């Protein structure tokens, strides 16, 4: 269920 | 005023070209053939799949021949495996267009939801002439008549892509103008479910003043090409709706097809 959109967009660089 | 709107241009061509490694200069020129590097591999038809397949970027358990027995699916697994590279890419971008990373966190993903596939769709435009599709950062061209040829539904998903691209690469804009068009796509503030839409239309209404002014002075001859390029943002909106009813189909019709998480999630309640 987490994001992966939200991991994408919280990983940094 | 129109000092920032030029910097801003700037800023996100700078941004555009470290995010898309394969821009519309790059393509343009395989496509014409105005480069020294090797004629791209021509993907036409079952047999030249299979000898290009080392030209098309898969990643997976077993080679993408061994995919599947039939080019169909081949072809659906290797644009699976580009799409999910490429709305990677358009999210690296997006958190380059200022202001956006400052949103609530909850409308950077519906941006993105709602955006990255009119951003797919303008930006395959930039790969494609009347007859193919640059594939694997023109590594290989797949030709539309192949694509068209493939059983239904799958013969059906390129079709409508070429079709908007011949119309839409006739506006003939460039990186410099197509990075601030695709930042206009990110920061619409109407797409549903947005928590907070007055900052992200703040965004977008000073990216449109820099695509207006970076349109009238980059194409001096071109009068009203923003107005022109404005008309065809709802194109894309249909074109994703149709490429859903077509996924909706392989959904309903054909066994272990299930998409990548990240197009679950991104399709997942989209309209
Ligand atoms: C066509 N092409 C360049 C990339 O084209 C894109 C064309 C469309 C997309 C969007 C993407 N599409 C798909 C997602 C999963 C599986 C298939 C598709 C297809 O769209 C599809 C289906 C059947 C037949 C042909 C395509 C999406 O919805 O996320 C992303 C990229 C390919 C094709 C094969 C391998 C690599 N490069």
């Amino acid at each position: 269920e987490p994001s992966l959109l939200k991991k994408l967009l919280l990983a940094p660089a | 005023e129109s000092a920032d709107l030029r910097a801003l241009a700037k800023h996100l061509y700078d941004s555009y070209i470290k995010s898309f490694p394969l821009t519309k200069a790059k393509a343009r020129a395989i496509l014409t053939g105005k480069t020294t590097d090797k004629s791209p591999f021509v993907i036409y038809d079952m047999n030249s799949l299979m000898m290009g397949e080392d030209k098309i970027k898969f990643k997976h358990i077993t080679p993408l021949q061994e995919q599947s027995k039939e080019v169909a699916i081949r072809i659906f697994q290797g644009c699976q495996f580009r799409s999910v590279e490429a709305v990677q890419e358009i999210t690296e971008y997006a958190k380059s267009i200022p202001g956006f990373v400052n949103l609530d966190l909850n409308d950077q993903v519906t941006l993105l939801k709602y955006g990255v596939h009119e951003i797919i769709y303008t930006m395959l435009a930039s790969l494609m002439n009347k007859d193919g599709v640059l594939i694997s950062e023109g590594q290989g061209f797949m030709t539309r008549e192949f694509l068209k040829s493939l059983r239904k539904p799958f013969g059906d998903f390129m079709e409508p892509k070429f079709e908007f691209a011949v119309k839409f690469n006739a506006l003939e804009l460039d990186d410099s103008d197509l990075a601030i068009f695709i930042a206009v796509i990110i920061l619409s503030g109407d797409r549903p479910g947005l928590l907070n839409v007055k900052p992200i239309e703040d965004i977008q209404d000073n990216l449109l003043q820099a695509l207006e002014l970076q349109l009238k002075l980059n194409h001096p001859e071109s009068s009203q090409l923003f107005a022109k390029l404005l008309q065809k943002m709802t194109d894309l909106r249909q074109i994703v709706m149709e490429h859903v009813q077509l996924l909706q189909v392989i959904k309903k019709t054909e066994t272990d097809m299930s998409l990548h998480p990240l197009l679950q999630e991104i399709y997942k309640d989209l309209y």
